[PDB]
RNA sequence: GGAUAGUGGCCUACCAUGGUUUCAACGGGUAACGGGGAAUAAGGGUUCGAUUCCGGAGAGGGAGCCUGAGAAACGGCUACCACAUCCAAGGAAGGCAGCAGGCGCGCAAAUUACCCAAUCCUAAUUCAGGGAGGUAGUGACAAUAAAUAACGAUACAGGGCCCAUUCGGGUCUUGUAAUUGGAAUGAGUACAAUGUAAAUACCUUAACGAGGAACAAUUGGAGGGCAAGUCUGGUGCCAGCAGCCGCGGUAAUUCCAGCUCCAAUAGCGUAUAUUAAAGUUGUUGCAGUUAAAAAGCUCGUAGUUGAACUUUGGGCCCGGUUGGCCGGUCCGAUUUUUUCGUACUGGAUUUCCAACGGGGCCUUUCCUUCUGGCUAACCUUGAGUCCUUGUGGCUCUUGGCGAACCAGGACUUUUACUUUGAAAAAAUUAGAGUGUUCAAAGCAGGCGUAUUGCUCGAAUAUAUUAGCAUGGAAUAAUAGAAUAGGACGUUUGGUUCUAUUUUGUUGGUUUCUAGGACCAUCGUAAUGAUUAAUAGGGACGGUCGGGGGCAUCAGUAUUCAAUUGUCAGAGGUGAAAUUCUUGGAUUUAUUGAAGACUAACUACUGCGAAAGCAUUUGCCAAGGACGUUUUCAUUAAUCAAGAACGAAAGUUAGGGGAUCGAAGAUGAUCAGAUACCGUCGUAGUCUUAACCAUAAACUAUGCCGACUAGGGAUCGGGUGGUGUUUUUUUAAUGACCCACUCGGCACCUUACGAGAAAUCAAAGUCUUUGGGUUCUGGGGGGAGUAUGGUCGCAAGGCUGAAACUUAAAGGAAUUG
RNA sequence: GAAUUUGGACAAACUUGGUCAUUUAGAGGAACUAAAAGUCGUAACAAGGUUUCCGUAGGUGAACCUGCGGAAGGAUCAUUA
RNA sequence: CUCUUAAGGUAGCCAAAUGCCUCGUCAUCUAAUUAGUGACGCGCAUGAAUGGAUUAACGAGAUUCCCACUGUCCCUAUCUA
């Protein structure tokens, strides 16, 4: 189940029976990149990137209709991150909940919570470094976090 | 499943699990510490012989009512004194004090037999001829 | 976390004949559980077997005929040499007179009669009655 | 460099800071020489190995060295250390863990015997020497074989099958004998021979050797377990017995005995250990809600473990094995009649069905390395033609360069695994052969003309790790092209490196030429990125909550106070008392102070990791579930070490101190009353900043995964419903209604199933025993004690024995 | 080439101390057990006569008593009414 | 349970700088100890801010012992101003 909660849920998306399809798009891959990397300039993440392509433009997936995935358009175009979405994401929000610790400091739960967050961050960045998208060292640290997230 | 691990490389921790555990077994650990050579009175030998020091006439436990004849000898191999059990009618009177005596188990493996208290030993022999043999008249103790 | 996938198959089965069913679903599709399920039909102990394409791992819908009274997984797959079968048929077989003990040799996956013939050996999968 | 026979930090000089470790180093212990092997027989295991063979070490303790090929030798020497002998007192000498033998030690272990006859060793050596070795002595270590009696006679009794009318009873066959008689024999004692090196015993054999006071079998036991006395005499909770339950207190089936009886028997008992029994150590294979036992909680490293996919399927060739069938005769041939039916052998190829197994091919598929063969194509020199076009098309010609193709040898990206072998001491073990008279044994022997011979043997299995060799590639790991520093090649440049032969020889140099390494260039190519887990993380969307932190607001109550009106009681209790009271108690009124608390609403309702969380509002960061054709793509499951949080109490201080209230004080009660009840009240109760780390921290029930059953509620989310209700007119919207669906707190019924039961949707899918994984228990006490360590200001926490003791302790249910 | 003798490495061993291991005496102290008997009370088991138990804290001839928080293994599965 | 003048020595501690008897008894140290220490306690006459018990550090304080040291001594001699 769950990570670091309790919890045992299922609330996933549903990918459909059709690496091809649909019928009534219409627009051409070649397109749809140019629109990839339009957004990824005006800067975007891969997944607020396909949450507007789903949404506005009735485009339903990319890996189908352009065959490959969002984020391996970005790499190849140069506008591949400095560290992953996850791992981002993962520090952005560790790094807000120390900083209510700061001012906050018999927050126990707020405590808790940081213990949560950063053992992900670092099991992530683990992984990251085994596959090779992070330097050998790298490493998550504290002090250094909020500079990371900019 | 199960609560042990069932891992194909798992033999380690299945072996030092039990080799952890063989010590709540007690014949083991009594083997394994030595208790034998150190805490028994024998040294772990099956018999000893010692000196009589005095004749004991130690009561019984309940329900029970007698007075079981024993006597307090002094291991020569080791200068222990321990009480040991003098079986049968009158024999008692085949010991004498400063007699030296063969010792042996009560077969209990260290415990007390019956109802005779403190006592986990028993006299075989007795200046050398075997009190069996005296109760018997078969034999004579040579004079003290 | 799943952990043998042939182990919930099996099980699944087990379960499902035991409570009077004559079909069961078994998620996910292993390519061992299908050459087991292959054994297991062999000697008809199961019917017809139909997979079913997810765009995944699979799914499988196996008609049972009573006669199974337990297809069993043995988890780790030990090593077997060869006159250990002999072994492992004596232990968790009910008679000398049938029964099965599907392993996997190098010689691809097979019952412990067939192994015993072509003379080979290796790990073991579990085992059919 | 020295040194050694030589490698090497073996030693030295100089230089670096390296080497080992939770995959347990280092240290400690061993009543530890290692192995072959031994005991225990479902399997798995458990325990043992000083000791016949191999290896090792040592010769009272250490060190040192002489000699020699070989010793750090001890029946060699030298010194120290410990012992200790002779002495004319000056000196001298010894090393039994060789064979005997002695002392000591202890429960525990034999002759100061004979000999080189055998087995073998040594030397100058057929001869000498050998306490090696053999022989005998002592020897109930262990093992083998197995005498202690056999057959008659008769008198009753009768198994008596009957005859048969009756004590009328046939004729063998059991049993009883203060009844009978003839046979048998080696234990012995001993001529002899044999045996032997000489003796001895064994085998063989004359002369003797049996009838019950012998040629006289024992050891335990006779309540249960457990086989066999309710017979007798004795004792009287004594003596004593009893592994355990228990027997004995004047009718003892259990003591002491007589009788008889049982079990094993040249043997039986006891003690101690150990194995089986023990599924009471649990890999197979245990147990953990209540019997012993889930860490208060979450994180987390080591460890263990980890979704699915990549040649699938088709079709050929080839020789293999168990049964159909029948011929043929050994052999017990069966229901029981005659020309009737129950283990043995022969079997190649039939297309006559079946199963099965070995080896090859084809289907895009022998790849990868190398070498050998057969050479195309390819530019190439030289002679020749053709062209509605220099087109170099075609031919022959010179020497280069070897696609494809065939064969053979090496070939796992790197492993695990598995098959088959090889290299493998004997004994032991399993086990084939063999009549030691049998047997334990042994490895012998067997045949014949036995008057100068013949002849089979001394097999086989074994080995569970590691190494080596080999057939396999399912399972499980692992490598590889992504900024292409990608692959392959009959493209070709390069600059580097090595140089076979050719320039006489050898040596230097250099040029062409060849190969390796590498860099580019050129060509060929389907040019290279698996899913998207009812795994996991991340984004997003609207929600939801008594989740958390700070600030802030509120409520009445309680106590107190100032003021207040009135007058005698008020308190408290089962009843009282102590107490308060005409300085007006209590009750009333206005008013203010303080500190805690957060009523009712409040529920088989919500949230959080647990502890726990409930007046308002503001800020602050967090969270599940849901939704999702979003994103990353194994990133995960559980976790020794280690870490966060952790009720109440308690501790260090400051603040605070209304209430209640440990200590204490008191009034009652009691025989007592240190209590319970009543009164006063310290600390405490709250907060801040530090500690503490424990509770029945409870569901007394680890977590992740899958599966098995029926029903109704309810919380959060979502979807569907020409449903209801709301307006001023019936739209949105809010609440509500119905169905569905995830994810929750639970409840109900069920019982296929589980359990000792209570009960359990898990406590089920367990002798049809294996999804992954962490922890703990192994009779009750002693005892959470002692001791050591560690953390803590302290209280204490964490870690945590043993001696001894004991037959139950304990669970659930039942009837009293 | 003997006595004798310089230095060296090897190095027994002596004196003094340290340490680790294995043992061991001890006045006296403080426990447990045999143990079921006795004296004092009656703490627990029945709502055990103050429900029991847990952690903590203090106190008492003795069992125990009291405060704070908890558990039911309670003496209540129960008030949509 | 009792006598008595208000009560009747708790927690501790000890022959202690508090103990008469007393050079207490036991153990320890020594050849030998009216000494020292560790223990015992009906303690003439210990004892709780008339503070009781513990106590690291500190002391020209009283006291015991060990090692070193030494003309303190055995046992005296010699030199300088
Ligand atoms: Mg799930
Ligand atoms: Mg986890
Ligand atoms: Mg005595
Ligand atoms: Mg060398
Ligand atoms: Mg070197
Ligand atoms: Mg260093
Ligand atoms: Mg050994
Ligand atoms: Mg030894
Ligand atoms: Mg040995
Ligand atoms: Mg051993
Ligand atoms: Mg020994
Ligand atoms: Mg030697
Ligand atoms: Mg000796
Ligand atoms: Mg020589
Ligand atoms: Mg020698
Ligand atoms: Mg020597
Ligand atoms: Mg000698
Ligand atoms: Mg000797
Ligand atoms: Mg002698
Ligand atoms: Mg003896
Ligand atoms: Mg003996
Ligand atoms: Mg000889
Ligand atoms: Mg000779
Ligand atoms: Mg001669
Ligand atoms: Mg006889
Ligand atoms: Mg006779
Ligand atoms: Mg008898
Ligand atoms: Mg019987
Ligand atoms: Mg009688
Ligand atoms: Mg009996
Ligand atoms: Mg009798
Ligand atoms: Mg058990
Ligand atoms: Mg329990
Ligand atoms: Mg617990
Ligand atoms: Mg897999
Ligand atoms: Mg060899
Ligand atoms: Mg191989
Ligand atoms: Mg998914
Ligand atoms: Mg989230
Ligand atoms: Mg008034
Ligand atoms: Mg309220
Ligand atoms: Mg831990
Ligand atoms: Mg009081
Ligand atoms: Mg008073
Ligand atoms: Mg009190
Ligand atoms: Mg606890
Ligand atoms: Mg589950
Ligand atoms: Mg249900
Ligand atoms: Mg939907
Ligand atoms: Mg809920
Ligand atoms: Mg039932
Ligand atoms: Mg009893
Ligand atoms: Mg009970
Ligand atoms: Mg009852
Ligand atoms: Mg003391
Ligand atoms: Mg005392
Ligand atoms: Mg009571
Ligand atoms: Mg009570
Ligand atoms: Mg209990
Ligand atoms: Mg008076
Ligand atoms: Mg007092
Ligand atoms: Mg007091
Ligand atoms: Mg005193
Ligand atoms: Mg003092
Ligand atoms: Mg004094
Ligand atoms: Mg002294
Ligand atoms: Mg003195
Ligand atoms: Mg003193
Ligand atoms: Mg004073
Ligand atoms: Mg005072
Ligand atoms: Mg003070
Ligand atoms: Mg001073």
């Amino acid at each position: 189940g769950r990570m670091h909660s309790a919890g045992k849920g299922i609330s996933s998306s549903a990918i459909p029976y059709s690496r091809n399809a649909p019928a009534w798009f219409k627009l051409s891959s070649e397109s749809v990149i140019e629109q990839i990397v339009k957004y990824a300039r005006k800067g975007l993440t891969p997944s607020q990137i396909g949450v507007l392509l789903r949404d506005a433009h009735g485009v339903t997936q990319a890996r189908v209709i352009t065959g490959n995935k969002i984020m391996r358009i970005l790499k190849s175009n140069g506008l591949a991150p400095e560290i992953p979405e996850d791992l981002y994401y993962l520090i952005k929000k560790a790094v807000s909940v120390r900083k209510h610790l700061e001012r906050n400091r018999k927050d126990k739960d707020a405590k808790f919570r940081l213990i949560l967050i950063e053992s992900r961050i670092h099991r992530l960045a683990r992984y990251y470094r085994t596959v090779a998208v992070l330097p050998p060292n790298w490493k998550y640290e504290s002090a250094t976090a909020s500079a990371l997230v900019n | 499943g199960k609560g042990k691990p069932r891992g194909l490389n798992s033999a380690r921790k299945l072996r030092v699990h039990r080799r952890n555990n063989r010590w709540a077994e007690n014949n083991y650990k009594k083997r394994l510490l030595g208790t034998a050579f150190k805490s028994s009175p024998f040294g772990g030998s099956s018999h000893a012989k010692g000196i009589v020091l005095e004749k004991l006439g130690i009561e019984s436990k309940q329900p029970n009512s007698a007075i079981r004849k024993c006597v307090r000898v002094q291991l020569i191999k080791n200068g222990k004194k321990v009480t040991a059990f003098v079986p049968n009618d009158g024999c008692l009177n085949f010991v004498d004090e400063n007699d030296e005596v063969l010792l042996a188990g009560f077969g209990r493996k260290g415990k007390a037999k019956g109802d005779i208290p403190g006592v986990r030993f028993k006299v075989v022999k007795v200046s050398g001829v075997s009190l069996l043999a005296l109760w018997k008249e078969k034999k004579e103790k040579p004079r003290s | 976390t799943r952990s043998s996938v042939l182990a919930d198959a099996l099980n699944a089965i087990n379960n499902a004949e035991k409570t009077g069913k004559r079909q069961v679903l078994i998620r996910p599709s292993s390519k061992v559980i299908i050459k087991f399920l292959q054994v297991m039909q062999k000697h008809g102990y199961i019917g017809e077997f139909e997979y079913i394409d997810d765009h995944r791992s699979g799914k499988i819908v196996v008609q049972l005929n009573g006669r199974l009274n337990k297809c069993g997984v043995i988890s780790p797959r030990f090593n077997v040499k060869i006159g250990d079968i002999e072994k492992w048929t004596a232990n968790l077989l009910p008679a000398r007179q049938f029964g099965y003990v599907i392993l996997t040799t190098s010689a691809g996956i097979m019952d412990h009669e067939e192994a015993r013939r072509k003379h080979v050996s290796g790990k073991i999968l579990g085992f059919v009655y």
